[PDB]
């Protein structure tokens, strides 16, 4: 049925849209009403990964994606766990309409490098809620600069309408599939 | 997936 | 994770005491107020594991890192068809000694386990919880024991409130897994 | 731990 079970973890302040980003990705659905995640949760999706071919060459592997959702209010608490060190890649979100959630991205990355299976784990940075342009407060150049300083991909996404959700997740999938041994 | 603090088993690694 | 990282899943109808049992085990604490579990949750515990022979000869302790997963009873059988569920190494199956229907539903639970776990015969320990409520007890001990014998699984009557048999039941499940696994 | 539906990697199996 599947060739690889791949586990990713979404992170970021409460309210930035972690639950909604996973839900729009796996089910194509979105709920307006905020219900904070307690404990932890997950979703799964079977996808097909076609590799980045050199010179342009095909070889599509069945991936079983397992997408873990964290409680933003628990903050930095379950970083201590063997569970966390089993996460293969990180989808790090902030809220394009919340400067404070963006200002907290530096410490999230620091916390990530300190507790993951690697001091340089794969991270994809998402500026979520791009559909609320009238309430935007984070300037694209600042977000792009921050991603460039750390060397991680940056996407502006919307869990409401799906814009760039799959692109961001497939980018994380690609990093892991190229870093993993025997592939 | 081999890391400096831990190695993740991929159902390679 | 030092010698081994072992993962268990606790199951049963809503209200039987899954969250309270795992919390009593990891923290020795209990709360009377019912806060039903939404989604999933887990607690981790470092414990020492001491193998026992058939004669009772005890080997040296091994450091186990236990990862104990807690499930929502209201989503009864929601997605036993996930890769998450197929990664549970063993199951702590609970019912409530004060709720006969939760006990009558144990057969269906075992059926659903065997159809959806990593194996057709996964390790199971049956707990009859809330043994501290003697006046409210309704499940007949002889019938719980008969049922356990039929499926060949250990049975413990536990209390999340006062802690009785909680370590024993989890330790027996750990013993089944350690005995069963392949090592390098 | 080897099963008819899935092999669980234990950090043996
Ligand atoms: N317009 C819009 N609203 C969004 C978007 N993503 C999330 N929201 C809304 O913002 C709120 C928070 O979403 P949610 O996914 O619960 O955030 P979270 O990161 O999971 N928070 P927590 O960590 O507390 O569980 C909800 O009201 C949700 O509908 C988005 O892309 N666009
Ligand atoms: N006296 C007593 N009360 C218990 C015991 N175990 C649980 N309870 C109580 O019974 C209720 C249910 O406990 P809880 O652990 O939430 O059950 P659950 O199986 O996790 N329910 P859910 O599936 O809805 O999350 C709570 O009010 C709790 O205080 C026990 O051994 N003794
Ligand atoms: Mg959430
Ligand atoms: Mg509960």
């Amino acid at each position: 049925d599947y060739d690889y079970l791949i586990k990713f973890l979404a992170l970021g302040d409460s309210g930035v849209g972690k639950t909604s980003v996973l839900y729009q990705y796996t089910d194509g659905k979105f709920n307006s009403k905020f219900i904070t995640t307690v404990g932890i949760d997950f979703r799964e999706k079977r996808v097909v990964y076609r590799a980045s071919g050199p010179d342009g060459a095909g070889r599509g592997q069945r991936i079983h994606l397992q997408l873990w959702d964290t409680a933003g209010l628990e903050r930095f608490r379950s970083l201590t766990t063997a569970f966390f060190r089993d996460a293969m890649g990180f989808l790090l979100l902030f809220d394009l309409t919340n400067e404070q959630s963006f200002l907290n991205v530096r410490n999230w990355i620091s916390q990530l490098q300190m507790h993951a299976y690697s001091e340089n784990p794969d991270i994809v940075l998402c500026g979520n809620k791009s559909d609320l342009e009238d309430q935007r407060v984070v300037k694209e150049e600042e977000a792009i600069a921050l991603a460039e300083k750390y060397g991680i991909p940056y996407f502006e996404t919307s869990a409401a309408n799906g814009t760039n959700i799959s692109q961001a997740i497939e980018m994380l999938l690609d990093l892991i599939m190229k870093r993993m041994e025997r592939s | 997936l081999v890391g400096s603090r831990h190695t993740i088993a991929i159902n390679x690694r």
